[PDB]
């Protein structure tokens, strides 16, 4: 009998403790997909502010 | 000599109503509890199965068991239902899902205290317990699992009186379930261990009669549960009615058992019923010796017999019974073992059962007893050689050697039956 709960204890101790693992990878890879994408982004701002700086060093000429 | 009844599970609690209706109905007592025969030989061996209530009432010493509560409705709902004692409905609520180890080990494990319980305050009002009978079946998970179970624990607190078990065991033919070989195997080396009798009823034998002889195309279990209350009563004939002998299941069990192991009966009756000729008693002898006759479903002439004992019931003359016997015998003497010499006794009972005038109940202790275990094991082994449906019990808690030490207990008792079948 004693067995028996040890089993169901265990299933249940794996049963929660796989599923808490998958849903921490899940946050940690989606949080690291939009990082990444906003940081793109922002790198894509800065070219923008690069050359609309460049274009005031091409006038005074 | 008090004796206390037991009746655990489906088939246990329907075989053991029908039991309690058969002899109630032969004792005169009517489903209240009163008497109202006409006959004091119904009366002189009645404290045997039956307390004395206020009133002097009539109360079976009866425990009924079940681990969930329908049979125990449907029990207290019947015929007879209102005579069991009340507190003597021990159930409990889930169940044991046909399951040996939810029986033994789980489920049955939380009642088995109260059901003992009862036990003990039913053999403190005996004033010399001869015993214990349990009706249960081998397929199932409650009467199975957990009326072996019970058995372990009644050795247990009373380790020196007899425990005897009419055992209904398991058949494809009319199954309930495919773990029923299982649970039958695990169940069986626990009776090798710990009941001095054990009447095998072969569902395979009743379902063949119930067809092949009554002509019934459709049997149903109420079918089956005739012919085996039929046999109970005949087998317990001797110690519920004055004219017999003086015997207490002790006595009975040193005659009919010779091995301790080898205790397995092959019950058998005669005529089978479910018409008015008058039954002759060299047809009730052929009947009786005759295997469509017998409950367990094993070829009598496949093995040899250890010990015999008839009981014949109604008015005949025991001149000719005894005669047509020696005839039986002494004709078919190559199935008798000649080392137990004189090892058929006949009773016969001037009271006969009720819708027959002429009975006889036929208690064979036979090494073609084989048959059976060997075609449970034959079973076991074509399901356990590929673990199949092990995780019904594995979840439960139980190991597969176990059920290799189950296995191999009967392949030994089939073997010890093979022992004795070629000894001379
Ligand atoms: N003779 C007889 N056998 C039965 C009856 N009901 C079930 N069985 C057999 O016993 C097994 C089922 O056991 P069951 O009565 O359910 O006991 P439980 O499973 O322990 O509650 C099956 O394999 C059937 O062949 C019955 O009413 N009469
Ligand atoms: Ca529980
Ligand atoms: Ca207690
Ligand atoms: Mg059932």
């Amino acid at each position: 009998i004693q067995k028996a709960i040890e089993e169901n204890n265990n299933f249940i101790k794996m049963a929660k403790e796989k599923l808490a693992q998958k849903m921490e990878s899940n946050k940690e890879n989606r949080e690291a997909h939009l990082a990444a994408m906003l940081e793109r982004l922002q790198e894509k701002d800065k070219h923008a502010e690069e050359v609309r700086k460049n274009k005031e060093l091409k006038e005074e000429a | 000599r008090e004796i206390v009844h037991i009746q655990a599970g489906q088939c246990g609690n329907q075989i053991g109503a029908k039991f309690w209706e058969v002899i109630s109905d032969e004792h005169g007592i009517d489903p209240t509890g009163s008497y109202h025969g006409d006959s004091d030989l119904q009366l002189e061996r009645i404290n045997v199965y039956y307390n004395e209530a206020t009133g002097n009432k009539y109360v079976p010493r009866a425990i009924l068991v079940d681990l969930e509560p329908g049979t125990m409705d449907s029990v207290r709902s019947g015929p007879f239902g209102q005579i069991f004692r009340p507190d003597n409905f021990v159930f409990g609520q889930s169940g044991a899902g046909n399951n040996w180890a939810k029986g033994h080990y789980t489920e049955g494990a939380e009642l088995v205290d109260s059901v003992l319980d009862v036990v003990r305050k039913e053999s403190e009002s005996c004033d010399c317990l001869q015993g214990f009978q349990l009706t249960h079946s081998l397929g199932g998970g409650t009467g199975s699992g957990m009326g072996t179970l019970l058995i372990s624990k009644i050795r247990e607190e009373y380790p020196d009186r007899i425990m005897n078990t009419f055992s209904v065991m398991p058949s494809p033919k009319v199954s309930d379930t495919v773990v029923e070989p299982y649970n039958a195997t695990l169940s069986v080396h626990q009776l090798v261990e710990n009941t001095d009798e054990t009447y095998c009823i072969d569902n395979e034998a009743l379902y063949d009669i119930c067809f092949r002889t009554l002509k019934l195309t459709t049997p149903t279990y109420g079918d089956l549960n005739h012919l085996v209350s039929a046999t109970m009563s005949g087998v317990t004939t001797c110690l519920r009615f004055p004219g017999q002998l003086n015997a207490d299941l002790r006595k009975l069990a040193v005659n009919m058992v010779p091995f301790p192991r080898l205790h397995f009966f092959m019950p058998g009756f005669a005529p089978l019923t479910s018409q008015y000729r008058a039954l002759t008693v060299p047809e009730l002898t052929q009947q009786m010796f005759d295997s469509k006759n017998m409950m367990a479903a094993c070829d009598p002439r496949h093995g040899r017999y250890l010990t015999v004992a008839a009981i014949f019931r109604g008015r005949m003359s025991m001149k000719e019974v005894d005669e047509q016997m020696l005839n039986v015998q002494n004709k078919n003497s190559s199935y008798f073992v000649e080392w137990i010499p004189n090892n058929v006794k006949t009773a016969v009972c001037d009271i006969p059962p009720r819708g027959l005038k002429m009975s006889a109940t036929f208690i064979g202790n036979s090494t073609a007893i084989q048959e059976l275990f060997k075609r449970i094991s034959e079973q076991f082994t074509a399901m356990f050689r590929r673990k199949a449906f092990l995780h019904w019990y594995t979840g439960e808690g139980m190991d597969e050697m176990e059920f290799t030490e189950a296995e191999s207990n009967m392949n030994d008792l089939v073997s010890e039956y093979q022992q004795y079948q070629d000894a001379t």
